[PDB]
């Protein structure tokens, strides 16, 4: 069944690519700052330590 | 009856004195201010307040009633039965007042029970480290599950349809598809003796 | 304490860079599926047409 | 058809709003962590002072510092904006007044 | 001197009103989230009458550092649960939507 | 259908012990039963200081409607003064009528129960179907149909 | 309405199927003896035409 | 692992919690055509008269109204007990006594 302007392939690569490009920028700032934890939220129990 | 220091408490101390209330460096937990203690229970937290001021009466009366608030508490009997169970909920132990072979054969205690069976009648603490550990909690008697006989019949002719005895209260697999839950707090009447005090 | 303090500081360097590689090599895989999924459909169906 | 199209339109709108909302979080949580950082050399200086070889100069030197970086937490706490909705001065949960 | 109960008692009135954060996070009239962020800020943390002039108020002062740090920390780590189940509750949506 | 009440002779006149409790209003004004009780059923006596007492007694009370003739029956539960009493000889109680108001029914559906309070008739994300307006029903029988608001 | 607390009545529980409404306000007489007799008294009837 | 005091357990608690009312709301705000699939609105549809009474949907249920007869046999509970606590070097206490 061909159809005109029905591209969910297009949708579910969009999605995928915006967990890979996330993924990437996360790492990116966790080489770049040099620590474990950051921000707040990557664990809650190491901060009061 | 006047009793000197180094002793059994008695109603009217106030807690800032308690020798259990100050670290090994002799500073007391009350100095910097007021502490928390949190109580965990039947799906459900409370939180209190102390003060270094108040005395072992106000800290058994604001425990009784944080528990009340919870619904641990004597149910919609509204009888003097209920009146008294609550009031014997969270009980002190003077010089003058012990029992001998009974829960309250030691002297200067605090006794805390619950007015549910069951895995129901499980209490958390949460505080403090040194809080906690001066507190010192510790447990005389576990608590255990119910019988439950349940028989199930047509609402229309009364022909039978099955029988169980189960024991967390839960019926299943005699109704095709589907699974009941009953409370605990049916069919149960509570009493006080005072005589062995439980 | 330092060193007992000094263990939730980064994770071996090592594992970092290998996520960053593969997350990096995978990337370039889904632009390439995606920008094929956009070619493929108005051409075939307009070919038909 | 028409079901299907307005529960798609709310759908999107629903997706924008998430990341909008999650915006507001990062930037408080960016400024507890300055406050925090602050508040730890506070405690050094405090530790600091209380050993007896000092004068009562020395202790008046150590005391200006401190109300100085107390007064910069205050402004710092009073400072933190976003959209003209100022946000840790009790703006977002209450508001209170009496005679 | 002596000191005595002025025998008539005092009366005094309070208003107080809420200002609560909604967030709309579904397509349908009900679903939404709620945010609050509390006060934060000298007065709040207590040190406001912290002094350093004799060698007798540092204990207090470290004592009361300790307690407003443990409360900061509280803070940001309910902040960061807050942003893990935004970050959470994204993705469905898109799921749902691509279905 | 006809409605009536009854009512039972007692001496209530003793040392001490009880009293009689007569309940009338309402929207239909009626003027409802008396009853009596026997020695020391209201109020206790002291044990020292009591940390307050309540005595608990139960009523049930009926109504009929105007206009299908259902019954309908409730049950309520007085709280009873801490302790009273004589020099020990059998208690005491305090006579008098006070005001009552009442708020929902209960835990069943009364003939005139709003239609607004019904909890079957609420969504599972807090919103009740009667807040946007009116609602249709259509009814199919017999080669005919009809709807009511 | 207007009236004190001339008894001794702390409070009320348990309101179950009691009607509704709570506007016709409710006497709830609590007399400290005396004599009753036998009577009776018609509440209600009802007719449909 | 013990080394945490008991108020990191509580902090993890409320993530914890946070996570439950996530699961809950997805588990409820699922939808198609004006549809809830999840919501045991697929299979099954209950309704009872007292208030403590739980019903859980597994598969096809057969029909009808039915009665319940329930009779209980008690079990016992839970008694804890705190340790004994005296009084200082410096402290005087006074009690009603009798013998």
């Amino acid at each position: 069944a061909m159809y005109i302007n029905t591209n969910v392939p297009s949708l579910t690569a969009q999605r995928y690519l915006g967990e890979t490009n996330n993924a990437v920028s996360k790492s990116l700032e966790r080489l770049s700052s040099g620590l474990r934890i950051n921000s707040a939220s990557d664990d809650a129990s190491g901060l009061a330590i | 009856l006047v009793a000197g220091g180094g002793e059994a408490a008695t109603s009217t101390t106030k807690l800032k004195d308690i020798s259990r209330f100050t670290t090994d460096d002799g500073v007391n937990i009350f100095a910097a201010g007021p502490q928390e203690l949190t109580i965990f229970g039947n799906g459900s937290s409370a939180t209190i307040y102390l003060e270094g001021d108040d005395t072992v009466s106000e800290f058994e009366t604001k425990l009784s009633s944080a528990i009340l608030e919870l619904g641990m508490g004597a149910t919609a009997g509204t009888s003097d039965e209920a009146a008294t169970v609550n009031s014997n909920l969270v009980n002190y132990v003077s010089t003058g007042d012990v029992t001998d072979s009974s829960n309250e054969a030691l002297a200067g205690t605090f006794v805390i029970q619950t007015a549910r069976l069951g895995d129901d009648s499980k209490l958390s603490f949460i505080g403090d480290q040194n809080l906690i550990n001066a507190l010192s909690l510790a447990t005389i008697q576990e608590g255990e599950n119910s019988e439950t006989t349940i028989k199930v019949t047509d609402a229309h002719t009364g022909k039978f349809i099955g029988s169980d005895s189960v024991n967390d209260s839960t019926l299943r697999g005699v109704i095709q598809g589907v699974d009941v839950k009953i409370d605990s707090d049916v069919g149960v009447s509570i009493s006080w003796n005072s005589t062995k005090k439980t | 304490l330092t060193a007992a303090e000094s263990r939730i500081r980064d994770l071996d360097i090592a594992d970092e860079m290998a996520k960053f590689t593969k997350n990096q090599i995978l990337a370039q895989s889904n632009i390439s599926m995606l920008a094929q999924a956009n070619s493929l459909p108005q051409m075939a169906l307009s070919l038909l047409g | 058809s028409e079901k299907l199209r307005g529960q798609i339109s709310g759908l999107k709108r629903a997706s924008l709003n998430a990341q909008d909302g999650i915006s507001l979080l990062q930037t408080a949580e960016g400024g507890l962590q300055n406050i925090q950082d602050m508040l730890q050399r506070m405690r050094e200086l405090a530790v600091q002072a209380g050993n007896g070889v000092y004068t009562t100069n020395d202790r008046a030197e150590i005391q200006k510092e401190v109300d100085q970086l107390k007064e910069e937490i205050n402004r710092i706490a009073s400072s933190t904006e976003f959209n003209t909705k100022k946000l840790l001065n009790g703006d977002s949960t209450a508001l209170w007044s009496s005679d | 001197m002596e000191f005595s109960a002025t025998g008539e008692s005092e009366d005094i009135k309070l208003h107080l009103v809420d200002n609560a954060m909604e967030m709309q996070i579904g397509a349908n009239e009900g679903q939404t989230i709620l945010a609050n962020i509390p006060q934060v800020d000298t007065t709040s943390l207590g040190i406001d009458d912290i002094l350093m002039v004799d060698q007798e108020l540092a204990q207090e002062s470290i004592t009361k550092l300790d307690k407003a740090l443990e409360t900061v920390s509280g803070v940001r780590a309910t902040i960061g649960a807050q942003i893990n189940r935004l970050e959470y509750t994204m993705t469905g949506l898109d799921t749902t939507r691509e279905n | 259908k006809i409605l009536l009440s009854t009512t039972e002779a007692v001496d209530t006149s003793a040392t001490s012990g009880g009293g009689t409790i007569a309940i009338s209003g309402g929207p239909a004004g009626t003027t409802g039963a008396i009853i009596s009780y026997g020695n020391n059923e209201l109020t206790k006596v002291d044990n020292g200081d009591t940390t307050i007492d309540y005595n608990s007694v139960t009523v049930y009370h009926a109504a009929l409607n105007v206009e299908t003739g259902n019954l309908d029956v409730g049950n309520l539960t007085f709280n009873f003064r801490e302790d009273t009493g004589t020099d020990t000889a059998y208690g005491s109680t305090t006579g008098g009528s006070f005001d009552l108001l009442v708020a929902g029914g209960g835990e069943a559906a009364t003939s005139t129960t709003k239609l607004k309070d019904i909890s079957r008739f609420t969504t599972d994300d807090g919103v009740n179907i009667f807040a946007a307006g009116p609602q249709e029903l259509t009814i199919f029988g017999n080669g005919s149909s009809a709807t009511i608001y | 309405g207007g009236d004190v607390n001339e008894t001794n009545v702390g409070f009320v529980t348990d309101p179950n199927t009691l009607a509704s409404t709570g506007t016709a306000y409710y006497t709830v007489d609590v007399t400290a003896g005396a004599d009753t007799l036998s009577s009776v008294a018609t509440m209600s009837v009802y007719r449909q035409a | 692992n013990g080394v945490y005091t008991t108020n990191d357990r509580a902090e993890i608690q409320k993530e914890v919690d946070q996570l439950k009312e996530e699961i809950n709301r997805i588990a409820s705000s699922t939808e198609f055509n004006t549809k809830k699939l999840l919501n045991g609105d697929s299979t099954a549809l209950w309704s009872s008269d007292s208030s403590d009474l739980d019903v859980v949907i597994k598969s096809a249920v057969a029909e009808g109204n039915y009665n319940l007869n329930v009779t209980v046999d008690p079990g016992k509970n839970f008694v804890y007990k705190s340790d004994v606590m005296t009084l200082n070097e410096d402290a005087i206490g006074a009690e009603i006594v009798t013998a």
